[PDB]
């Protein structure tokens, strides 16, 4: 890399994140999509 | 040449093939009911179940056949027909350097005689046709599951029993032994219908009934 | 309690066997219909069907009077002593 | 950018964010959300919209082979830019 | 005796005199491709695709529009036919844009399909290809233009289908470009269709827009219940998801086209959903709680309070084995005030015989009629199918409308009659002419619409048609077979309730206020708490809540049109059934079965326990509810009008003004619809203009 | 070797943008249907996937999602040093394949610079 | 097409036949079997577990079907005799780790859309 | 025409309890034999000439992980194909399958003609070409 560094952009990260497992620094796997059914609101009015 | 892509069909092993069909046919009129010679030079002996053994047997011992090596024996399940399962044998002749195909057909409950007496290779190939599929064979010496776990149930290959199965396994601690349950699969099998809606080939057009 | 709270006709449309029910229909439902206005007589027909009469009483209760081949005066017949008692 | 969520979790380019009451978060405790900063929605923004003289236009994302497939644009309408599907690229026509 | 012999390739087939070609070949099996010929529309002969080789003949013929004659051998699979599509497909993938992973047509796009079948593997176009600006036509309509192929179905489809002529096609040679010029919602109940004819991405579904692949979609057949017509459809569901409800064909119902209220409205089932039952606590406020304590509420004061104190008021939206279980439920109670929101004249006749609420002479039955006679009624938004049906043989057959209503747009032209229910008794004295039409008229056919019904003058209208029909009757102009007198249904379980024995309309319930009134799928608010007596218990067992959810304290989650095995009876009398697409939300339980589990709550336990038995059982009181697919034809008009003779109810001075009269109002019916989000975009864009509705639509 | 098959990442435009606008081509030519898909329009037009999940543990590195890719947005980078203490760790999802391409950008871009030809 | 070759039985009563010393070679080695594999059963609860088995397949009035149980159950028994299933496949049969499914309609409609 | 110890068979095939399939997958499922109607984005018609045979849908929760479409009836995906509607018919009762069927759905043959395009009389005369 120092005769021939690799092209540079702005996502790339400026550090190095070495094997994160085990740390409380590890990848949880989670839903990335919002929630499919709107459930209905109640009317909070005391009805009647 | 003019077909870099396309194949090339050799007419003189289709001739071949075709004349010792019909030689086979006349030989046994008994269980040959047709003969075909696919497009790539492969011949195909349709015989009824009952002549598994004398067919075979002629194949094997015949001067003029001298197909003394039972490459595999396979089975497809096919649940249109009456009789879903085809059997399927797949000779081979080192004399001549020849390949046969010799098919039969069977429904579930029917025994078919075991093809160990002319083959002993057929042995471990029947114990996988039954366990797979479920088709009994009569005179066979140890016939029992070959691949399945002991105590499964079913016959996986069949086209009805689901690709995941009806039952998986775990290590229960509350009894420390491994235990199986019902199957609850994380994700759900994707099933992909992507057969296009427009003809493929005009050639195996099967005409309307 | 078992007071009539309606009856249902099962016929059907040409069967011999329903051809009964429909000479007695054409004839002298009308004029039952002008007895008991309040009387809900269903006529829910079908095709290659028994013919059978339906009547349901107080507090879910139905009977299952089967005017198999009855002839229009028997169907009336059956009509008459299934409502003769009010109750 | 990320913004975070009331409950105080930062909330991905998707829009994803568990609700206070949402029990599937416990997930999250002693490690950390993993999440990009990176947002392509924001970042396209900051891309200037070229403008050439022409009416139509062929975008390939830059770098030939290494793009998108080639696509043709149709930069008639003055009212607004047409954008490439593939990459977001803006195009103008300048003032006709 | 007519019928001329060709060779499709070869082997006879025998076809009738003036069929095309590429019919003949689909006799053998063959299937000619194409792109610009659409059976239900018209034969153009853009595509150029349809070309096939005839036997000793020089020039390659169009199989879209040739007719056949004697003795000709179409030689489907010759070489000159192949070099032909080869090059007619060289020239459509000539100018058409690289968008196939971003084009929704990916994986179901006819110029895909036919470029691996009937095409070539390669280009030699080393040139720049078009752009063609793309164009609005609406919240609903995905408009890529610069992928079209300009085959002309969409424009064919408006002016034949649709009725509205505003698709055309403006300029000449490689840049004429098919749209509307001046901009313009293409806005109709049968304008989703487009989407469907279109064999390309340039028209599709803004509302599903990227967001499946139809190589991963399950495909379920169901049948619509947003209208009385009943037109199935195939709901497409992916990971417990509904994405897509495309039509199914049936060539008699629906032939192959839905209502937008049908394509456009599954975002309805994901938004305001009932999933668990809620029970008002100490402030009268309804809280989440368990199947049980709801089960044990309701089934409290159901035995409690009995007699006619026990009331149902049915909705629009729900199935016969939930109609007949709440039957038996309050039946058991001595309850007879099963009732439903549609109001359908009692008097006389009423329920009993079928053929009085029904359109006996059935959909199909609209292509072979001549002279038709709307009542009070707007097809267009009522029954959008039944509309597209009567234009069709108004197209076809010459057949000539005539209406009775407000005059509205039906796509076609009527003659309007006047709209003061007045005329009808004229049209049964012959003063009026048309009365004289009806009578030379050979198949004479007579449609009321149930919105008019809904009047307080609903019995004397219904007895003026019948003897509308009953003046024709006996003129011996009409066959015996057909059926004259037609009542046409808007909301989906009213032929089905009204088999069932359900009294029609709610006039029960005012009549004799009860207190433990049972809101079943009930939404159109004509009950409230006033009207009931003080202290009211109502139990709603809907999926939505939007109007019988907040007046209501023991709310029951119920399943959707899409997420049971109902059983929905259209307005002809066909009785067909849904499919299970995917599960209730959440809590939410089938109807039936919360019926029958509430039943053994209570102690009263119904005795089927199965769908086949609720099935069975709805047999027993309607035989006619299993027979799918079947219209079991009625029969007995003359014992229905002769009971309509008897009492008197006189007209009124109010015209006959339909519910819906322009597009605005079709769109926002019921709940589901109601609860719709892409739904309330088609209301905001045809009430203000075009600028009201636009997105940076591209794939 | 260039070609090596690792752990996937997806990689976006010089621009910033990403590369995948969600064809599906991955997720229906993956012989283990390791890779599930949803995509949504996005706010501001050109839409993506809200949901691209790789299952790590059913991957066979077959490589079949980077050529079926036809904008080179799904691609396996050169680590293979990814071993983790728990399962779930394996199941990367789309933020973690969208912080592998912002890692491994400067390794991926060479390699497929070198490759590409082949191909 | 109503007749067709049988497998080992020409009809019910020698089916039955082979049916009855498949249960008596069932009967004797549970005993055997409970000892050999240390099974946490005691044997009583073994006996009536192979006659429960035995008991569900009793519909079948087929002999060629009767057969193929009579041949499946003699494979089942070989396997078991020469240490060919090991403890988990024996307990198998019992089904312990699950739970009781409940066959009243009302729990079906508490717990879900099981039809 | 066979001699094999030929014996009177007259009852139903009843493979069911050969095919190992638990209890429950077997009377509460209802199976459904149809000829699928054509995808109507495409007009090709190559996907409706063989009868299909599907098992009714079940229960499709989310995980409580990323949230994949879990499931528990394994007669989920299983979809058969079968050249007939005898064939298929007999394939379900053989197995032990309740079994609803819908017949073929033919679409009916319709006299199209170019020359109406331009009519004299007949309103079928078109605005546009
Ligand atoms: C040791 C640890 C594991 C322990 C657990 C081990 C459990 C499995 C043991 C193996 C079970 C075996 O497969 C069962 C089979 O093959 S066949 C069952 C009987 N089915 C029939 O024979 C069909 C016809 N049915 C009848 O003949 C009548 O039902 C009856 C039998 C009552 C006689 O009637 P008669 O008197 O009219
Ligand atoms: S319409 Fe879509 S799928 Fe078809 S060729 Fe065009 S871009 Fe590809
Ligand atoms: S928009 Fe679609 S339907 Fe209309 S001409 Fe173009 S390709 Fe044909
Ligand atoms: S490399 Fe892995 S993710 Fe890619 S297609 Fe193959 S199995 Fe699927
Ligand atoms: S193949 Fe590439 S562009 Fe297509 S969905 Fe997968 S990652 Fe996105
Ligand atoms: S099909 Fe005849 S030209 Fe398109
Ligand atoms: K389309
Ligand atoms: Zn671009």
């Amino acid at each position: 890399p120092t005769t021939k560094p690799p092209t540079a952009r702005k996502y790339i990260w400026t550090n190095h994140k070495f094997n994160v497992s085990g740390t409380p620094q590890q990848y949880v796997p989670y839903s990335t999509t919002r929630k499919k059914i709107q459930e209905w609101v109640p009317p909070s009015t005391p009805y009647k | 040449d003019t077909r870099p892509t396309i194949r090339p069909r050799n007419d003189v092993v289709h001739k071949q093939l075709s004349a010792f069909g019909q030689y086979v046919a006349e030989i046994l009129p008994k269980y040959v009911q047709q003969v075909q010679v696919s497009c790539f030079n492969e011949l195909e002996i349709f015989i009824h179940p009952d002549g598994v053994i004398p067919v075979l047997t002629f194949l094997r011992d015949h001067t003029n056949a001298q197909f003394k090596s039972l490459a595999d024996l396979t089975a497809v399940d096919v649940p249109t027909r009456q009789n879903r399962f085809e059997i399927v044998y797949n000779l081979l002749s080192l004399r001549f350097n020849s390949q046969i195909r010799v098919k039969t057909y069977t429904d579930e409950l029917t025994p078919i005689e075991s093809s160990v007496t002319v083959y002993k290779a057929a042995n471990w190939y029947e114990r996988e046709i039954w366990d797979m599929f479920g088709v009994f064979f009569a005179n066979h010496p140890d016939l029992r599951r070959i691949l399945t776990g002991y105590g499964f149930e079913g016959h996986p290959f069949r086209k009805d029993f689901p690709l995941s199965g009806y039952v998986e396994l775990r290590y229960d601690d509350e009894v420390k032994r491994v235990v199986a349950e019902p199957v609850e699969l994380a994700q759900e099998f994707r099933k992909f219908d992507l057969n296009s809606p427009w003809e493929a080939f005009p050639a195996y057009r099967q005409p309307p009934e | 309690k078992l007071g009539l709270r309606e009856i249902r006709i099962h016929l059907c449309q040409r069967s011999p066997g329903s051809q009964g029910v429909r000479d007695f229909i054409e004839k002298r439902y009308v004029e039952l219909k002008k007895a008991n206005p309040d009387l809900p007589i269903l006529i829910r027909e079908c095709s290659d069907v028994q013919p059978k009469l339906w009547a349901r009483y107080a507090f879910g209760q139905e009977k299952n009077v089967s005017l198999n081949n009855f002839s229009a005066d028997q169907v009336t017949r059956t009509l008459e002593n299934v409502l003769s008692g009010k109750a | 950018g990320v913004r975070t969520s009331p409950t105080g979790e930062k909330v991905t380019h998707t829009g994803q964010a568990y609700d206070d009451g949402d029990y599937r978060r416990v997930r999250f405790s002693d490690r950390q959300k993993e999440v990009n900063e990176n947002f392509a929605i924001d970042l396209i923004a900051e891309q200037p919209v070229s403008e050439v003289g022409s009416r139509v236009i062929s975008c390939d994302g830059g770098g030939g082979a290494l793009g998108h497939p080639r696509v043709y644009i149709n930069l008639d309408k003055e009212t607004k830019t047409g954008t490439c599907g593939y990459c977001g690229l803006q195009f103008r026509q300048p003032h006709h | 005796s007519n019928l001329i012999e060709v060779f499709v390739d070869g082997q006879s087939v025998m076809v009738e005199p003036g069929t095309t070609v590429l019919q003949a070949c689909e006799k053998v099996g063959m299937q000619i491709p194409r792109f610009c010929y659409h059976e239900r529309l018209s034969v153009a002969g853009n595509c150029r695709m349809c070309l096939v080789e005839i036997e000793k003949a020089p020039k390659v013929v169009a199989a879209c529009a040739m007719p056949v004659m004697k003795g000709w051998n179409i030689l489907t699979n010759s070489e000159k036919s192949k070099k032909a599509r080869e090059g007619v497909m060289e020239f459509l993938l000539a100018n058409h844009p690289l968008d196939c992973p971003i084009c929704d047509q990916g994986g179901e796009c006819d110029l895909q399909d036919q470029s691996m079948m009937f095409g070539s593997d390669r280009s030699r176009f080393l040139e720049g290809k078009r752009a063609v600006e793309d164009k609005n036509i609406g919240p609903l309509v995905k408009t890529i233009m610069t992928r079209c192929i300009q085959c002309t179905r969409c424009i064919r489809f408006a002016s034949e289908i649709a009725g509205v002529d505003d698709l055309g096609t403006t300029g000449r040679g490689n840049d004429m470009q098919v749209g509307t010029y001046i901009e313009k919602m293409f806005m109709s109940e049968l304008s989703g269709n487009i989407i469907d004819i279109c064999p390309v991405g340039a028209l599709t579904s803004k509302p599903y827009a990227f967001t499946a692949r139809p190589w991963e979609t399950r495909k379920t057949e169901s049948i619509d219940v947003m209208d009385a017509v009943g037109s199935n459809i195939v709901v497409s569901t992916r990971t417990g998801e509904v994405m897509r409800i495309l039509p199914r064909m049936h060539e008699d119902i629906n032939e192959e086209w839905i209502s937008d209220k049908t394509r456009f409205a599954y975002d309805g089932l994901k938004r305001q959903r009932l999933t668990q039952p809620m029970i008002r606590n100490e402030k009268g406020l309804l809280t989440y709680t368990t199947w049980e304590d709801a089960l044990s509420r309701v089934a409290g004061m159901l035995q409690s309070f009995q007699g006619n104190d026990v009331a149902a008021i049915a909705g629009g939206l729900v199935d016969a084995e939930a109609l007949v279980a709440l039957k038996d439920l309050l039946n058991r109670v001595d309850s007879d005030s099963l009732c439903t929101e549609e109001v359908f004249p009692t008097a006389g006749a009423g329920t009993d015989l079928r053929s009085n609420y029904l359109l006996n002479t059935t959909i199909a039955g609209v292509e072979e009629a001549d002279v038709i006679l709307l009542v009070g009624t707007n097809p267009r938004f009522e029954a959008p199918l039944f509309n597209a049906r009567i234009r069709k043989s108004w197209l076809h057959n010459d057949l000539k409308v005539a209406l009775i209503g407000s005059p509205v747009d039906l796509t076609y032209r009527y003659d309007h009659l006047g709209d003061s229910p007045k005329i009808l008794q004229d049209i049964a004295s012959g003063n009026h002419p048309f009365s004289q039409i009806l009578k030379e008229a050979k198949k004479p056919m007579v449609v009321l619409g149930s919105s008019a019904l809904q009047r307080s003058d609903g019995t004397a209208i219904l007895a003026a048609v019948s003897n509308i029909a009953q003046n024709i009757r006996l003129s011996s102009g009409v066959t015996g077979d057909w059926k004259v007198m037609n009542i046409l249904h808007r909301i989906a379980s009213q032929v089905a309730a009204l088999d069932l024995g359900y009294k029609p309309g709610v006039e029960a319930i005012r009549k004799n206020p009860p207190k433990v009134l049972f809101l079943l799928g009930a939404d159109g608010g004509c009950i409230t708490r006033q009207d009931l007596p003080k202290d009211c218990f109502i139990i709603y067992q809907g999926h939505h809540g939007d109007v019988g959810a907040p007046m209501a304290d023991v709310i029951l989650p119920g399943a959707a049109y899409t997420e049971k095995s109902a059983t929905y009876v259209n307005t002809e009398g066909r009785a067909q059934q849904t499919k299970v697409a995917v599960t209730p939300p959440g809590l939410a339980r089938e109807d039936w079965k919360i019926i029958r589990a509430l039943s053994e709550i209570a102690g009263m336990t119904l005795p089927y326990d199965t769908l086949d038995q609720v099935r069975s059982r709805l047999e027993e009181v309607s035989p006619n509810l299993v027979r799918y697919d079947d219209v079991e034809g009625a029969n007995y008009f003359q014992q229905a009008n002769e009971l309509s003779k008897l009492v008197n109810q006189q007209l009124l001075a109010d015209p006959l003004v339909p519910p819906q009269l322009t597009i605005k109002d079709f769109y926002m019916t019921d709940s589901i619809s109601r609860a719709s989000q892409t739904m309330a975009k088609c209301v905001k864009a045809v009430t203000e203009g075009i600028q009201a509705v636009e997105e940076p639509s591209i794939c | 070797s260039p070609r090596f098959r690792g752990e996937h990442a997806l990689r976006r435009y010089p621009s910033g943008e990403e590369r995948c606008i969600a064809c599906k081509l991955c997720e229906a030519v993956c012989p283990a249907q390791a890779i599930t898909i949803e995509a949504e329009p996005r706010a501001d037009g050109s839409r993506r996937t809200t949901r691209y999940d790789i299952d790590m543990t059913k991957c066979i590195y077959c490589g079949f999602c980077q050529e079926a890719c036809p904008v080179d947005a799904i691609v396996e980078g050169p680590n293979f040093e990814f071993s983790t203490e728990t399962h779930e760790e394996l199941l990367y999802n789309k933020e973690k394949l969208l912080n592998n391409g912002d890692k491994w950008e400067a390794e991926i871009a060479a390699n497929i610079q070198a490759d590409y030809l082949y191909r | 097409g109503t007749s067709v070759k049988p497998i080992f039985s020409r009809d019910m009563n020698e089916a039955k036949r082979r049916v009855r010393e498949l249960y008596r070679a069932w009967y004797r080695e549970v005993p055997n079997t409970v000892h050999l594999f240390q099974l946490d059963i005691s044997v009583k609860q073994g006996r009536d577990k192979v006659r429960e088995m035995f008991m569900k397949n009793a519909h079948v009035t087929d002999p060629r079907v009767v057969d193929l149980l009579v041949i499946k159950g003699k494979m089942e028994l070989e396997e078991t005799i020469n240490v060919w299933k090991q403890r988990t496949h024996i307990m198998r049969f019992f089904h312990e780790t699950e739970a009781p499914r409940p066959t009243d309609f009302l729990s079906k409609f508490y717990v879900g859309h099981d039809p | 025409t066979q001699d094999t110890q030929l014996i009177a068979v007259d009852e139903k095939l009843d493979i069911t309890t050969l095919t190992g399939v638990p209890e429950e997958h077997i009377k509460t499922r209802k199976v459904r034999i149809f000829v699928p109607a054509r995808n109507n984005m495409q007009s090709g018609v190559n996907n409706t000439k063989k009868w299909k045979m599907e098992f009714d849908t079940r229960e499709r929760w989310e995980n409580p992980l990323m949230g994949w479409s879990s499931t528990a009836d394994p007669l989920s995906n299983l979809v058969l194909t079968f050249s007939t509607k005898e064939d298929a018919v007999a394939f379900a009762e053989k197995n032990g399958w309740s079994f609803d069927v819908e017949e073929r759905k033919v679409p009916k043959p319709k006299s199209k003609s170019y020359g109406a395009n331009f009519s004299w009389n007949k309103r079928t005369r078109v605005s546009t070409k």
